[PDB]
DNA sequence: AAAAAAAAAAAAAAAAAAAAAAAAAAAAAA
DNA sequence: TTTTTTTTTTTTTTTTTTTTTTTTTTTTTT
């Protein structure tokens, strides 16, 4: 809870609580030596097994991910909760021995069950100061000899390699930096597999030389292979090349579920004290919308209460979806017409039967288009009498840049679905702004004539103190930042690679990564059309 | 649930990652835009140079500074590739019209590589300034950079058809573009013909534009490939070298002199290949092989044996070695932000539409600027008419805000000079956003807050007699300019007149002779 | 003008090698005694300051800073400027980092920094106080290599950067090697020198017991430190912090190295220990690991049961690089020439530098204040007589004629101007001004600059409040001029200002000792 | 003017008005035509023949400036610095 | 004991390579 | 007469190496 408001999706306080509890329990287990007697190391989700807790916090200026208030993204809260928990839970464990011993017994039972769930394996010789074991010079190996506790991070280069090597856990984490883009094994001949970059991965994994009569996946030196490339386009490409290598040459490793994908953030965004990590552009857009609606109030009248936060979020989401659709429909019709159709009255198929009503509607539309115009274009209307269906389809002429064009609103356009969504957003926004409407962001005051003005003002005020740090690979992240985001098992967010259907996977790999270009071009064009034509 | 590990399918992850990469490459590094004919790298490099002030008539700046400015601000993709792009833009054997003026070693057709980034210096060419004309007049849309701390143009307001003129070549994922260079005079003549008649055939466009024109002069063997490329966007064109067969008067021996070589052919690699063919007995009759390129041409001597026809040897060299190469035309470019195979008429129409948009936006911006300045000049003239009571009001007021309120509240008489001034063009000379409450209303002028602030910012230097007449002359000139801009915006024919005058000026300034020869076959 | 002219091999070799030697010695190798910086560091900091890489502003990409340094100031090519920036950014190299970088900047383990296109660069907070009052012409500006710009000859520092951050560079004839020191102790030594200029080296040793390396460690001897601070040359042995930990359950011992000597790579150290174990040059070692868990460092060396452990630790000190001999060689440029110099010479040079900086800053501020007071006198006299001035400016045809009329007319002093001007009296007119102008028999005689300032006067400033603003500004400028003249007149007040600045610097950037000096 | 310093400073400041210096940081910054004009063309070349006036003095200079021992090199550099400082 | 040789600290001069991603021509295996 | 693998663009991702110069130490070799 935050100010007696529940948080379904946790927040920073939840992460601090988890981290402090795990750290204190692990330290207590190490000090008393219970872990040595059981010969098993506790991990996350075992210290949280069969637990009940309530974490109430009182922040003076809380900041949430959304107006729904399901996450607390306030950076100040995690450190205080972590410090207080790390002190007082340890003090509680020291004072009360019996309950601490019972909880440690439960944790040890859970850890024993987890170890029993695992499969058979053999401890593997590791690179060390005294012995190298014939492993590559760039491998920063770990100290764990048993697989299923170790994990290998595949990174993109020596700069990212250094950034990952400085920040990690030497007991478990091992790092094998590659050299940029690797061979496309789908295109490359099997004799071309004898390459410096790919042989390094083969030596470290110890699946032998990926041959028919030598590939033995039981001798895998790490049961968790993590593809932690950069968080950008070329990182995604190198990830695809690595997935091709793992699927084509070592399919049993992918089937057994040893391959993982890390998700480092592309952006870090800061506003004064608060900081946050963002993965991709859609997450950046959602964060910008969240700041725009952060402490934002909208009044329809001079003397009227502010609207609900969730309702305003729904309105902004519908507006942004419609604007994306209008940008998709820029080819078919002008953007100004589509934007103006939101505020105009709806036109149904029954209205098409009458002629005078259609003329009045299109005349009002063109008059409003001409009134608000601020470029050289000139709008004119014309109604075409369709004798086949006894309809009257309006046509709007526009002379933009000296070029005249006609945009007849066909019978299909009225019931085209896109116009249905435009009509629904219009029905939401017919009269939510009187003449005296205004918005506030604290002491700031701004009368607004239209929803666009309010949204633009909110965005501009949001971006005042905003600072953005785009990471062009893991070499730009500090070792602490790379540790806290996507190396710590507590704050990790990984993806297990699995094969849903072998036939579909083989076909997709052959089409996207094979020699033939025509299926690849057709696939790209079809997916581009599907993305463009999401809305009917 | 915010779980540490979740399943992901191999199909979904592969499809999403590879489609993201393919669309990113296609839209953002590989293909050029049809309008300005530049890739994003070229656009960002030229914008960085223009913002720094690498003018064509100023001192050179080191390539390290320009590359650092491009990488730090606009283009986050490593410095070596950016410097290679600058090198290709500077060197004259790559581009038909160089967009960068180089100072140092930028390589050669002999195969020498360019000097490192710390040695060379760069500067915009004169053509690149006309490639960025009226950039400040909001003639093109600006977009944020990778951080969001700066703005980059979406497209350059070009006056040159850079796509046809300089060509392009790139390898996207699904696509791949390859467009040859052309002669600027022929391309501008084709554009003028299209403006004169927009229903012009590809036959007429080919009459104005006979074919490509590579920076290295050469011979184009056929014409069917050119016709197929310009009517469909694809076609193979054979480019031959300007070789000869010299016969000595004194002795019966013969020599073959290669004056020119095809486009994108390395002299050193070609000579090595000819030497390999001679050593392997692939081509017979080659007595010797050398270079005599003495910076007055490009001379490659291929001595013929006594027992050899020579012309047969030359034909064998044309067939076997790289003295004849096929240029595979593939006119793929981004149109409305998507790839498209397009022919000659499509490119010319896209350029003319871009010119229409640029000139219309420029006229709108200039009209708004002129109307705002006319508003301020009306305020200053009305204030100078009534300077004495204005001085009394400002002296009596405690603070400038009270002076603003007094000036706004008090209507002002025009006087003889302002009344005579505000007679011609009283309509269609006010700013559009100004409400009818302000402005002249039955003689009494009404000021706005901005006009009152401008009056308070007036200096004692401008109270002299001469500056009043200067303001009157400036107001009359602004009225004439506003009338001309409104005349341009009203008539579509005048837009074509302005565009045709600009294209004729561009053809006059940067006109050039055709280098290649399009021979029949 | 012969095409070919014979030259002796002796003269050519001598001239070329002496040009190279003098160029390296002056420019690149050795630092300057005053600001403690090499030209590379000086040009890098100046380029970052001009770009505006403030400590509180956002970061900038390292490629932009390197390109700006190479393009404008430093003609010696990239990939060395970036290496200097990397060394300044990383904390295990410099005691007080002059750059606040982001990304992978290397480690004691031996990782190289990320490439130029990954990292980002920003000035440290202390780097600004290293460049304080640069705009106030406190130092001489030297021309660029092309002559298109200018670079400072030396920074107007407030920190003794040479003693604080140390230095290490190799020239052709010479070679400098100066260790870093603690800023609080060095500032205390400077204050002691100011209190007593004829202070012996023993007092400066009491204030400054020895160097303070960024990597905490142990210094065995003190005679080396005393020899270095007397003669400018000495040998210092830096020991590692290693403790033989005896397990309670069993008698086996493990040697845990908590800290490492200065300029020692952990990876090479562990490799050398492994080589000694494999060659059996050091006995008693059972296992070797690195357990640096981002809470310092921890190198565990398990000792065999049939070994003392203390003997093994002593053998590791004697044979391995857990002990390093740091040879002090305090060579720095003094008046543009190399010179071996001891501690008191460096402190005296720093104090002379601060004297010069404060004097030049006070002269610049006095000139600026006097010029502004002159302009304010002009504006006040104009506001006193605004009516006839408006009449003359209106009746004039051109601004030049208005300037001539204003200069020609002697102007009556208003009552407010009469009270304002006579109170100031002298000690406010600028020195360059002739006695012809100014107040003369109760009539103000304007200059050309004053007439131009009056013509540039806006109608906004005729309001009532702005007259009070001008009056208050004039009185504040008179007080500032009095304070500046008091600082320039007396030599004790100069040292009072310098002592206050040094005390404030110690207050802001105070730090505790890291290394330990022992008697053995 | 009222002093020779003022006249010289004004003359130099007017000299450096339209001036523009291009420093070449090696031959990669010069165009090949500039290299030909300056120091490749035998017409406009300016070369120097290396010659040995004395073998013993040359050997001593080479050993001092380029040998392993640093002290004679330091002494030579210091002596030349003092000679430059003095008349 | 004795000399000689190698390495590493920090600013300088120089450079060297491995892969994707399309088309289109050689130049050998089959 | 037909497959197959190799070169070339031009933007992208990645790294690598050789010397000069002076103290000081550590090998190793006699």
């Amino acid at each position: 809870f935050t100010n007696n408001i529940p948080q379904r999706d946790g927040g920073t306080h939840l992460a601090g609580f988890r981290a402090a509890m795990t750290r204190t329990l692990n330290a207590y287990m190490d000090k008393e030596g219970y872990s040595k007697k059981a010969k098993v190391s506790a991990t996350g989700d075992d210290a949280r097994e069969g637990l009940i807790a309530v974490v109430s916090v009182k922040v003076p200026d809380p900041k949430f991910s959304s107006q729904t208030k399901d996450k607390l993204v306030s950076s100040e809260v995690k450190s205080a909760v972590e410090q207080q928990m790390n002190e007082l839970l340890a003090e509680y464990l020291l004072e009360n021995p019996t309950d601490a011993k019972i909880v440690v017994g439960k944790i040890i039972d859970a850890a024993r069950a987890r170890e029993a769930a695992r499969r058979a394996r053999e401890m593997t010789r590791r690179k060390g100061a005294l012995d190298l074991a014939g492993l590559p010079g760039k491998l920063a190996d770990c100290q764990e000899r048993d697989p299923a506790l170790s994990e290998l991070y595949l990174v993109e280069g020596d700069s990212a390699g250094g950034s990952a090597k400085q920040g990690r856990n030497r007991k478990n984490q091992a790092i094998l930096p590659l050299k940029g883009k690797i061979l496309n094994v789908e295109k490359a001949r099997f004799d071309k597999m004898l390459s410096s970059q790919e042989v390094a991965t083969l030596i470290t994994a110890l699946g032998c030389g990926i041959g028919r009569d030598e590939y033995n996946p039981d001798k895998l030196r790490y049961h968790s292979i993590i593809i932690m490339t950069d968080a950008d386009v070329d990182g995604s490409h190198i990830r695809t090349l690595l997935l091709t290598f793992f699927y084509r040459q070592m399919p049993e490793i992918v089937e057994r579920g040893h391959v993982y994908i890390a998700q480092p953030p592309l952006y870090k965004v800061k506003k004064g004290k608060q900081e946050q990590y963002i993965k991709d552009d859609e997450a950046m857009d959602q964060y910008q919308i969240s700041i725009a609606l952060d402490g934002a109030t909208l009044h329809t009248n001079a003397s009227a209460p502010a609207l609900a936060g969730e309702a305003l979020e729904k309105l902004v989401s519908e507006y942004n979806a419609t604007q994306k659709m209008i940008n998709r429909m820029e080819r078919r019709y002008p953007k100004a017409m589509l934007k103006e159709l939101i505020y105009q009255p709806t036109l149904t198929e029954a209205d098409l039967s009458d002629e005078q009503t259609v003329t009045r509607w299109v005349n009002a539309l063109v008059s409003e288009l001409n009134d608000k115009e601020q470029h050289g274009s000139q709008w004119k209307f014309d109604v075409h009498t369709n004798a086949e269906q006894n309809l009257f389809e309006p046509i709007v002429r526009v002379r933009t840049h000296g070029v005249d064009t006609d945009y007849p609103l066909d019978h299909e356009f009225i019931t085209g679905g896109e116009y249905r969504r435009i009509c629904t957003l219009g029905e939401k926004l017919r009269g939510l702004l009187e003449e005296d409407a205004f918005i506030e962001r604290g002491e700031r005051r701004q009368p607004v004539a239209s929803f666009e003005q309010a949204l633009d003002w909110l965005v501009k005020e949001s971006r005042r103190g905003l600072s953005i740090q785009r990471y062009k690979g893991l070499g730009e992240m500090n070792p602490e930042q790379l540790w806290e985001t996507t190396m710590d098992p507590e704050s990790r967010r990984m993806l297990r690679v699995t094969v849903k259907d072998a036939i579909a996977a083989d076909q997709l790999f052959t089409t996207l990564m094979g020699d033939a270009v025509e299926p690849r071009r057709a696939f790209i064009e079809e997916n581009a059309l599907k993305a463009a034509n999401i809305d009917i | 649930l915010a779980r540490e590990i979740t399943p992901v399918n191999i199909e979904e992850e592969l499809k999403s990652s590879y489609l993201d990469y393919a669309m990113s490459v296609i839209v953002g590094r590989a293909l050029p835009d049809v309008r300005d004919g530049l890739k994003p790298v070229h656009r960002r490099v030229l914008y960085a140079m223009n913002v720094l002030g690498n003018d064509w008539n100023k001192a050179y700046k080191k390539s390290a500074r320009v590359v650092g400015d491009v990488i730090g601000k606009y283009h986050p993709h490593g410095d070596s590739a950016v410097y290679d792009t600058i090198v290709r833009m500077a060197q004259p054997f790559s581009l038909r019209y160089m967009l960068v003026d180089g100072q140092g070693n930028f390589g050669s057709i002999d195969g020498d590589s360019a000097a490192a980034m710390r040695f060379t210096e760069i500067r915009l060419a004169k053509i690149a300034h006309e490639l960025m004309a009226d950039l400040e007049k909001e003639t093109v849309d600006f977009v944020d950079n990778y951080d969001g701390t700066e703005k980059i143009p979406d497209v350059m307001p070009t006056k040159i058809p850079n796509l046809l003129v300089n060509g392009s070549s790139g390898i996207a994922v699904g696509m791949a573009t390859n467009i040859p260079p052309h002669n600027l005079t022929e391309v501008i003549n084709g554009c003028l013909a299209y403006i004169d008649d927009e229903d012009i055939s590809i036959e007429g466009l080919m009459e104005h534009i006979p074919g490509p024109d590579f920076p290295t002069a050469a011979i184009i063997n056929g014409r069917r490939g050119i016709e197929e490329a310009y009517r469909t966007g694809r076609g193979k064109v054979y480019i031959r070298a300007r070789a000869e067969v010299e016969v000595d008067a004194k002795t019966g021996r013969e020599t073959i002199i290669v004056h020119e070589i095809p486009y994108q052919v390395n002299k050193a690699r070609l000579i090595e290949k000819i030497a390999e063919l001679v050593k392997e007995k692939r081509v017979e009759g080659i007595s010797a092989l050398r270079d005599e390129s003495d910076k007055d041409g490009m001379r490659i001597v291929i001595e013929v044996k006594r027992d050899a026809v020579g012309e047969v040897v030359l034909n064998n060299l044309y067939s076997q070695t790289q003295l004849q190469v096929s240029f595979g035309i593939n006119m793929v470019a981004l149109h409305h932000g998507q790839p498209k195979i397009m022919n000659l008429k499509d490119i010319i129409a896209a350029f003319v539409r871009h010119r229409r948009e640029v000139v219309t936006r420029r006229t709108i911006f200039e009209l708004r600027k002129a109307r705002d300045r006319a508003h301020i000049l009306e305020a200053l003239a009305v204030a100078l008419a009534n300077i004495d009571p204005i001085i009394e009001l400002i002296r009596h007021a405690p603070t400038p805000a009270e002076a603003k309120t007094a000036l706004v509240a008090n209507p002002w008489q025009l006087g003889n000079v302002a009344a005579m001034l505000e007679r011609a063009g009283d309509d269609a000379a006010r700013p559009e956003w100004l409400e009818p409450e302000f402005g002249v209303r039955d003689g009494l002028y009404y000021l706005t807050e901005q006009q009152a602030q401008a009056i308070l910012d007036l200096r004692l230097q401008k109270l002299t007699g001469l500056e009043h007449e200067k303001l009157l002359d400036e107001y009359k000139e602004l009225l004439d300019q506003i009338a001309e801009l409104l005349r341009i915006l009203g008539s579509a024919d005048r837009l074509m007149e302005v565009i045709r005058e600009e294209l004729e000026l561009v053809r006059e300034q940067f006109g050039d002779k055709r280098r290649t020869e399009i021979t029949a076959n």
